[PDB]
Formats: structure tokens, sequence, C-alpha cells
RNA sequence: UAAGGUGAUAUGAACCGUUAUAACCGGCGAUUUCCGAAUGGGGAAACCCAGUGUGUUUCGACACACUAUCAUUAACUGAAUCCAUAGGUUAAUGAGGCGAACCGGGGGAACUGAAACAUCUAAGUACCCCGAGGAAAAGAAAUCAACCGAGAUUCCCCCAGUAGCGGCGAGCGAACGGGGAGCAGCCCAGAGCCUGAAUCAGUGUGUGUGUUAGUGGAAGCGUCUGGAAAGGCGCGCGAUACAGGGUGACAGCCCCGUACACAAAAAUGCACAUGCUGUGAGCUCGAUGAGUAGGGCGGGACACGUGGUAUCCUGUCUGAAUAUGGGGGGACCAUCCUCCAAGGCUAAAUACUCCUGACUGACCGAUAGUGAACCAGUACCGUGAGGGAAAGGCGAAAAGAAC
RNA sequence: CGAAGGUGUGCUGUGAGGCAUGCUGGAGGUAUCAGAAGUGCGAAUGCUGACAUAAGUAACGAUAAAGCGGGUGAAAAGCCCGCUCGCCGGAAGACCAAGGGUUCCUGUCCAACGUUAAUCGGGGCAGGGUGAGUCGACCCCUAAGGCGAGGCCGAAAGGCG
């Protein structure tokens, strides 16, 4: 019954990234998602010799609340909301506006 | 004895300077074994599993130390150590 | 304990009310005795601890009856 | 597994069980020498054992 | 000087040890009260 | 049910999975070391020592099962002592312990009040002990009434702070009667007739219904302010859903949900159905609880402190009548009325919350609220019973400050 | 376009008070008329926490005693090394039982702990360390004493054996 999933292209509703679009890397249990090119933070990393990790400021991608991202309708070019129906006997996702399957 | 019990006796090789010393000089190996195993069963189990000749097995029990992690006081688990004397015609394998 | 094996009398409690009516806890004991009774049909002497009352009741009922009520209640004689 | 094991007789299962304990023994031997890379193996075998045992029981049980 | 607590193990355990409590009605009531207050250890045992 | 997962402090490593043998949730199962009623013997709990019988195996020892008491029944055994009993051994069935309050029984205070104190009070309370159930207890008139009548018990409101009791002090305190909740009556003390015929209990099956996982579940954009909009301003749409929570400020329309509509492979709660086995209906004729009722003596319970004190209970000593009879009607007697003791079972309305779920609050908001918002009955104090804390908040996000 | 709270300042009421507003704060507050109160604190040798005071004062735990050279090191009266001095020696030595429970040994660290510094430690962190036919416990046997099948006794629990 999970609406937003791995590899869905989404658009961002809220935050400094409002309006930007991207691809989902993974989801986390807390209801947070991590999106491509989205919500970069500059993180400071103490150099680690065991992992041969240099130091420096690494730009990384920080989790964003899944309420804030909408599943991107490529047909309409608009953010959408998602719903569930049963096609075949299988549970499937669709867009609310044009009621087309995904 | 049953073999099924045997394979459950011997936990691990004990590694330390004392260990190495006896292994070289007196021809003896040092084992962490299940807390409940006995000299009989350890004699059996080495003779069986490493297929070499055991002379005698001396044992002791190590009381785990007491530690602190983040103010909390824990107790490291007990365990049993076994000095295992090999009849001299044997030469060590480590697998 | 002091218990009549017949009537089931037991120690009960009560008071001394003196002449000034000062009430003081006390007991009333049953009046009890260890006695050998002749059971003919068993040809034998059963020894019961019984009150005077109990004895009288044994006279009235006969001992067979009484012992029947002792096996019935399931207490050993 | 567990369908696979279910179709084997009690004898072959005893034999498999012993193989498994040899493998397990050997494994924690390697792991206590620091010679193990793949740790996930322990759990693999440690659980398979249980599977086998749980069958033996029901074959005796009924 | 000689203070009041001169420890002994055998003494300690015969007096307050688990089995010593369990011996009697009263003791099992102690162990009842403790289990009801939810102590970490009821009695004195090693 | 599923595209994510391998509980947390807590990263990572090593992996598993992505259309259903990853994980997660529930149903039934398997496993379930040792201590503990502890139960083979003992024991300073978590240990020490065994016995018997199977089963191997090169015959070194190992595996596995049984072995507590007590009650009852059976079987076999079996002294003093002939029969016999006691006793002894084996076997089957059950009990033992734990637990919050409520419940019935066995015991049972003192402080206090009385402006001192003994009767009295506190109070049959605290407490101790035994026994039980989801309720228990009580319960089908040897009951009351008043010459008219009612019709078992339990519970609530009156009657009534009255009648009374009481060093007639302090206090304690009814009933009759009335309104209601709830409502149900039965069997043994025995024969015959018709017999499995009411009831009730055991069990299957069916459907229906609840529970234990779950599925769907409405409709929103622009613009300013700002770190971020859900806020301001503009135009919309949903509503059997504007319960509530979360998202970078205060969202019916972003997410979880919510109203509404659904679902069980398997296990279980209640219903009728129906089959079954055990339990006996109905009718006729009988019968009708004795060391008991009452009495004497001593206590106790009745609002009722021995008083003029009925009425119930009994430690003690006694002792009747049997429907041509007996009990009660507040000393007692006669008349009149009513009732049948000394045998037993019984749902409901009533009391309670260790515990599960949902909802709520003119309840608290970290010195409050539980002792305990935090790894608390913890640390710590005491030989022991026992006592018993302190301690919440970076931010939106660790981006937790590279150099 | 900045709530409650904190801090100022100004104005106003007979008074408890009210209004406005600069800074601070960064999300709640609440008119009006009613309603309910855990409703107002300086005292209670009040209860909890915090901070004072005496005061940088008393004190630093036996009046067996220290001195120098070198080492380590940020820093050495106290640590290691060497050299003299001094104290115990029926103990201030050596071994157990009890009791404790890792304090043992090595490396490493110096915040807190050590009545000063501490590079040192019985402090912190990591590792190692306790090898039994013949030493103990277990085990065999009993003392006082305990428990105690049946049994005797006792309102119940229980007491005695």
């Amino acid at each position: 019954a999970a609406k937003i999933r791995r590899d869905d292209e989404v658009i961002v509703l809220t935050g400094k990234d409002k309006g930007k679009r991207g691809k989902v890397k993974n989801v986390l249990s807390s209801g947070k998602v991590i999106v491509e090119g989205i919500n970069l933070v500059k993180k400071h990393q103490k150099p680690v010799p065991a992992l041969n990790q240099p130091g420096g400021i690494v730009e990384k991608e920080a989790a964003i609340q899944v309420s804030n991202v909408a599943i991107f309708n490529a047909a309409t070019g608009k953010a959408d909301r998602v719903g569930f129906r049963f096609e075949d006997g299988k549970k499937v996702r669709f867009f609310k506006s044009n009621s087309e399957t995904i | 004895i049953r073999e099924e019990r045997l394979l459950k006796v011997l936990r691990a090789p004990h590694v330390s300077e004392k260990a190495s010393t006896a292994m070289e000089k007196s021809n003896t190996i040092v084992l962490k074994v299940a807390k409940d195993a006995t000299k009989a069963e350890i004699k059996a189990a080495v003779q069986k599993l490493f297929e070499v000749e055991v002379e005698v097995v001396n044992t002791l029990v190590v009381k785990g130390k007491v530690k602190r992690h983040g103010q909390r006081i824990g107790r490291r688990s007990d365990w049993k150590k076994a000095y295992v004397t090999l009849k001299e015609g044997q030469n060590l394998d480590f697998v | 304990s002091r218990v009549c094996q017949v009537t089931g009398k037991r120690p009960v409690t009560g008071n001394n009310r003196s002449h000034a009516l000062n009430a003081t806890k006390r007991r009333f004991l049953p009046n009890l005795h260890s006695h050998r009774f002749w059971v003919e049909s068993e040809k034998r002497f059963v020894t019961l601890r019984v009150s005077a009352k109990g004895m009288r009741v044994i006279d009235k009922k006969g001992i067979d009856t009484v012992l029947a009520e002792l096996r019935a209640r399931g207490e050993k004689y | 597994k567990a369908k696979e094991l279910r179709e084997k007789s009690v004898e072959e299962l005893n034999t498999e069980l012993l193989n498994l304990l040899r493998e397990q023994f050997n494994l924690r031997m390697q792991a206590a020498s620091g010679q193990l890379q793949q740790s996930h193996l322990l759990k693999q075998v440690r659980r398979d054992v249980a599977r086998v045992k749980t069958l033996l029981n029901e074959k005796a049980g009924a | 000087m000689k203070r009041t607590f001169q420890p002994s193990v055998l003494k300690r355990n015969r007096s307050h040890g688990f089995r010593a409590r369990m011996a009697t009605k009263n003791g099992r009531q102690v162990l009842a009260r403790r289990r009801a207050k939810g102590r970490a250890r009821l009695t004195v045992s090693k």
C-alpha cells in the first residue's frame, strides 16, 4: 500500500528544492526518501586512513520527508496524487487526475 | 560418546604469548571450550576432530572481567580454557 | 485439635462479663473424651474422641449408623 | 529449502545434519582465527541446522 | 573498634538466603512482597 | 502483506530480496538449558550425588525414559492372633504453587470519642488465617401482616435520624409499610403405571454472528512574506470523510488516517438448527428430616448494653409432641389468624479490575503528574524485614563544525 | 510586518493594577460578559535546588628523615636508575583461613579520583593472567543443632518428635 517507491520520478513540493524533479535512490523507515540531485548538504568529513577516505567537504544527499514529494506525472507535467485499484488480481497504482495506470 | 556433542565442544583457538610458548616449547595447544565440557570430552574431541594424539587435558575457568560502557556496569561472560598436551609425534596444523 | 468426631463440636469463643461487665475474651471448649466402643458386626473396639453429647447420640443412634456417617463424611476412625 | 529436505528419508537427514555440524564447526574455527571474510555464512548454516532438526522431530512425532 | 558487621557467607546464607526464606510461611510472604514490589534481587545470593 | 530488509543504544561489515520461500503481521505447531510448588536424594536457589529400566557401540562410556508426597479406588500381598484387621508393594485418577481488588467462613485489637475513665465507643474496622467463583453469598416461608391482605433472595430510593436502645451519657439505630431494578422455581427422605417422553449435560455438523492479520477509502492551484507556507491575498473543489496525528509556521483537498463499504486458510466466543450418547418426563398412590423443638446454666447475634425482652446461634446439663400434630404473631395467657422447623440444588438484578481494546476530561505538564516521562523499585542506605532518589527539550535536517 | 515568557523605559488609576513601547525571544496568545477554582507568600528551627558568609582562614591522618647525581618529560621535592643516610625486624617480614572479587601483570592515558604536583597509582581504556589422581572444596562419617514420612498435639496457621 506504499505510494512512493524506488525509482519513481518525483517532483518536490516543499523546501529549497521546490519545483525540482528527480529520481528516488531509496526509502527509509521513518517516512523519509532520498532523491537524486535533491537536498544537497555540505558535510565535513574527518579523513579516515583505514578506508583511504580523504577529508574535505563532501556534498551529500539528505533525506526529505515523503509528504513533501509528489509522484511526478510525465503525461500532464504536473505533480500528482496516487491511488490503488485491482487490475488482474494484482494491486496496482494509478494517477488520480487522468486515472491511468503506472 | 556421540560425535554430535563433540562438534559442539571446541569454540576457538586461544591466542596469546603464553599459548605460543607452550605450543612451541612443551608441544601443547590452548582452547576456549564450552563452559560445561569435561576433560573426557575434550580429549575425545581433539583426538577426533584434529585427528592427532592427546596425552592429557588440563583446564581452568576464566571469570570474565567487569566493564563499564557509558557509566553502565556490565559483566563479560565466563568461559573455560583448556591446555591440551599432544603426544610428541604430532606437529601443529592451523585451519 | 479438640473436635468431637460425632457432632463436630469445636472450641468456640465468648466472654467473661464480670460483675462490672468488663468484657474479656475466652473460649468454651467442648467436653471431650477418648473412648473405646464395642462394634459387634466388626467384632472390635473403635476408639473415638467424643463429647458427652456425642456419647449420648451414640446411645440413641447405635454405633453402626455413626460409623457409617464417619465413612460418609470421609474422616478416619 | 525445507521442501527439498522434506522429501529425504530420516537417515540421509542424519547424515546431512552431521555434514552441517562439520561445516559449522569448520566455519566458527575460521571465524575465530580471524580468517573469515563472509560472516553471513554462520547464520546461513546455524539456521539450516534448525530446519533439519525440526523435520526429524515431526517424522518421529507422527 | 569491633564494629557490628562481621561478615560471613555461610551465616549470611543460612539466615537470609533463598532457601531459608522458602522454609516458612512468613518467608514466602517476604518473597511475595518482594516479587510484588518488583525487586532486582529478592534475597542475598552470591 | 510485500519492495524493501537482517530489534534498540548504533554507525558499519557481511549479506538476503524486488511479483513472491527477503522481511513484517496473525492462526495453529516444533523447540522450550537450569532454578523455582520443584517432585529421584540432598542443598548455602540457579548446585551436589544417584538408583532402576531399555537402546547401542570398536566396549569407553554415552543416549533415552521412569523413580516426590498426599487423598481416593483397585489388585496383589499380609503381624501380634485362627478368621480378621493393622501393615507392606505395585497401578490408575486427582491435589499441592502463583495471583490485583471483590466474596464467604475462623480468629480479632488498640489508639480515639466520651472534653478524666471501667460499661459504652472506636468496630466486628485494621490485621492474621482458611475456602471459593467469575462472581460469591443469600434464596422458595415453621415469612410478614391485621380480621383487609401480601407471597423466595439480592440490590437502589423512601419510610427515618422516627420507633427504640444507651454510664438513658457520648453515641448507636431499626422495622412495618410504599416506589423501583430484576424476576423462576425445584429435588431427596418410595412404590406402581407408561417408559429413553420435559429438562440438562457431553459431542459433531450446518448456517448466522463476534474475536484473532487485514483491503479500499473523497477533492487544490496561483501569488506576496519568509530559511522553509500549511500563514496573507485571488480563484476553485470534497464532504455519510472539517475525529485526531505528522510534514521546514496555523492544511477538509501533501501523508497517515477518519465516515462509509469490505475480508479468514486456521484457531477460538455465542446462537439456533440437527444427529448422537449419557440425564430422566408425566401420572396415580403413599410418605413428611429427634438427641431435634423447648427448657436450665454460660456467652454471642438481632438497632435492642438482662431489661418487662420476644426472636435466632450454641459451649455445657437436659428433653417433647408427630396434621386428633407443631411453630410464630416483641414478657405471658386465652381466643382469632397465619405458617410447617430439625434435608438439599437454583439464573438474573449486586460488588470488584492484576489485565485487553476504544473513547473522553472547566485533570497535571517535569519541585506538578505514579516512587518511577530518562535502562526505576534502578543507583544508594540497612544484617535483615525494609527504606529509596536525582535525572526531559541543538535543529527542519546531523548539515554534529573539513581545514 | 514577530505571540507567550525575560529585560528596560514612558504614561494612567484611590489601591491590588492597566495600557503603550525599545531591546531579548522565536510560536503561541486572547477582547467582552459569564462559569469553575490546586487563586495571590517573607516568616511556619517550613520542604527542594542554587549561591553566599566566616576565608583564601583552620586543616593536608602518627615527630621513622631525608640528601645528592642521572633518566624520562610540556613541567620532577614526590616517578624510574644509581649512591649514601634513616625506620621495622615475635614485624612495619613471609604463608594461609576468613572477607573482598580482578585490586594481579603489561602497554597506554592524566579530565575526575589520590587531601599538593604527579610523567606515578590499588584511578581511566585496551590486552594478558588462575593448568592438579596425591593441596582444598566436593565426597564417606557423625557433634551440637536443624528439617522431619507415618505418629502425638493444637480454633486456622501451626508446635513437638
